[PDB]
């Protein structure tokens, strides 16, 4: 499937195969897109064992050339791979721990990826997996000023964008993140929204709706409308109910509506869910 | 969410040091001056303005241009287009809508073609190497600012406008660092408005005291009380808008406490 | 015509200036071609220490060939 080719080679030592990418360029108007400069500038600047390497660039006459570190299947192909089988708790927690550590990375360095899913999470035979994709990413301040709106693919949005919010942070990526757990715990996504409206109910349904003592301010917040149906919470063992005490624990940590609540990257890394991770291989072959 | 805070302020101290254009580096230009120079950077003060672009890109802008004059001999003739390439690159990297290059070429009067600002936009980035996301004196006093007592958006302001004169200048400010120059507008504007000096809270952070930042706000205080004499004035124009508290027409004080 | 519409330094010699900028613009081809064993101008891999294939699509992840948005 998919029309086309990729050049790929293997050479030796560690970083023996790399993959190239290339851009044709509009030499009259706009030249270097916008979306490759963001993920150019930023992620040389992103060298972690859980970030898929940018190894070289290459500006040519009318190209330019980004050769990447090589990984075998993404997620969302490896889900779907593994639909009826069940990835092993062992290698979910692996993942998870291994993201977050990568996720951590990027924010220390002032980064929002602002696009983590699946298919944007490569992984390789010996059981790694890196963030890619920085083309949608963004170098933050201090206080955050107000950026791009109704950023991250519906499914893992966070209701903060969805609802307006005037700033947005780090926690749009620890939102995304927590999606993508409860989505390698099932293998369907926790909230396949239709629309931006459809995206919030299902949100809504799944962990009530907020109100002002779960989320101080949200019934001021530019796009919240007093006219929203108002669902109760349900019993979070029921939002994914193959997870531990630990694992929801986590969860529910990751999914916290109030941005400046919900847990941090490097905070989740010590939560008691990874105190028995290991480094498992996948459970089906790349 | 303080939760990076330190974290960032940390790497920016880092990154800072690295991405720092050659002090002297105009006395290797063979045609350009440090007066061209006040000329350019004045005229994309005008055009931040004009297209409403935010002050962190103009910062951005002024860093990539004192890096590749650090490297690259340029004619005066070439100098706007270096300043409209540099400042192209920083829109697309710092804004949510860059202006198109059509705007870019207008802008300059249509000295140039568009065509030349992507062959220039070529050779800005293969020289600075795609290094685009440089710490700016704007970053630091973005971070030095959660530390007011209490928050005054007329010292942000004041401080802003402090910061931004620094950029005209390459004699004195290209020999201190952003954090330095962002410490110094910081103490200076938040003296002159409340008569309130650095936060030791600051102390804590940065590890600067006003011993350390003396020399920057020496140079600092006199461009202050030279301003309304420079002959570049879109800096003091911009603050003298109520968006900015008209920051600009406040007097600054004689002497300093230090 | 706005106040920021000027120009600074001069009329440009619009012919030799495109021509010190194409080749200024021309080095970013020398050591890297040479590390990967592969002609970025031409698209053509070569050499021989990194044993080019092209492969198809739907073998590696399509962030590897997915285009900018």
């Amino acid at each position: 499937g998919t029309y086309g080719v990729v050049y790929k080679a293997r050479n030796k030592l560690t970083g023996e195969v790399v993959a190239l990418k290339k851009i044709r360029l509009d030499t009259e108007t706009e030249g270097v897109p916008s979306t490759a400069i963001r993920e150019i500038s930023l992620l040389k600047e992103l060298n972690h064992p859980n970030i898929v390497k940018l190894l070289d660039v290459i500006h040519t006459e009318n190209k330019l050339y980004l050769v990447f570190e090589f990984l075998h299947q993404d997620l969302k192909k490896f889900m779907d791979a593994s639909a009826l089988t069940g990835i092993p708790l062992p290698l979910i927690k692996s993942y998870l721990f291994q993201l977050l550590q990568g996720l951590a990375f990027c924010h220390s360095h002032r980064v929002l990826h602002r696009d983590l899913k699946p298919q944007n999470l490569l992984i390789n035979t010996e059981g790694a997996i890196k963030l890619a994709d920085f083309g949608l990413a963004r170098a933050f301040g201090v206080p955050v000023r107000t950026y791009t709106h109704e950023v991250v693919t519906l499914w893992y949005r966070a209701p903060e964008i969805l609802l307006g919010c005037k700033y947005y942070s780090t926690a749009v990526d620890i939102w995304s993140l927590g999606c993508i757990f409860a989505e390698m715990v099932t293998r369907r996504a926790l909230f396949p929204g239709d629309s931006e409206i459809d995206q919030l109910f299902r949100i809504f349904r799944t962990l009530g709706t907020p109100d002002e003592v779960v989320w101080p301010g949200v019934t001021s917040m530019p796009d919240y409308k007093p006219s929203f149906p108002k669902w109760a919470r349900q019993d979070f063992s029921k939002v994914v109910p193959p997870l531990d005490e630990d694992g929801r624990s986590l969860l529910s940590q990751m999914l916290h509506y109030d941005p400046n609540k919900r847990i941090s990257a490097k905070a989740a890394l010590a939560h008691p869910f990874f105190q028995d991770v290991t480094k498992p291989v996948p459970h089906l072959r790349l | 969410v303080p939760d990076y805070h330190e974290d960032i302020h940390t790497y920016l101290r880092e990154m800072e040091v690295k991405c720092k254009p050659k002090v002297g580096y105009m006395k290797k230009q063979p045609d350009i001056t440090n007066s061209m120079r006040a000329i350019l950077v004045d005229w994309l003060v005008e055009v931040g303005e004009e297209y409403k672009l935010q002050n962190e890109t103009l910062h951005l802008a002024v860093n990539y241009i004192d890096r590749f004059l650090s490297s690259m001999s340029v004619l005066r003739g070439k100098l706007q287009l270096v300043g409209t390439a540099a400042m192209l690159l920083a829109s697309k990297f710092e804004e949510i809508y860059p202006p198109e290059v059509a705007e870019f070429v207008y802008i300059t009067d249509d000295t140039y073609t568009k065509k030349q600002v992507l062959r220039m936009e070529h050779l800005v980035l293969k020289v600075l190497t795609f290094d685009l996301a440089a710490p700016t004196v704007n970053q630091f006093l973005t971070q030095y600012f959660l530390h007011q007592q209490p928050a005054n958006c007329k010292v942000e302001s004041l401080a802003m406008f402090l910061g931004e004169l620094s950029l005209i200048d390459a004699d004195p400010y290209l020999k201190y660092l952003p954090s330095v120059i962002a410490g110094a507008a910081f103490h200076l504007a938040l003296y002159t408005v409340t008569g309130q000096s650095w936060p030791e809270s600051l102390i804590r952070k940065t590890g600067y005291t006003l011993e350390s930042l003396k020399p920057c706000l020496m140079d600092l205080h006199q461009t202050y009380l030279k301003a309304p004499q420079h002959a570049q004035q879109s800096i003091r124009e911009k603050y003298k808008n109520s968006k900015y508290h008209g920051v600009s027409l406040l007097n600054p004080p004689e002497t300093l406490n230090l | 015509k706005p106040s920021a519409c000027r120009n600074l330094f001069g009329p440009v010699d619009h012919e030799e200036l495109t021509r010190d900028l194409e080749k200024h613009c021309r080095d970013m081809e020398e050591a890297s071609q040479r590390k990967w064993n592969f002609d970025f101008q031409n698209h053509k891999p070569l050499e021989g220490k990194y044993e080019w294939q092209e492969v198809e699509k739907g073998s590696l992840p399509e962030f590897y060939y997915r285009p900018p948005r």
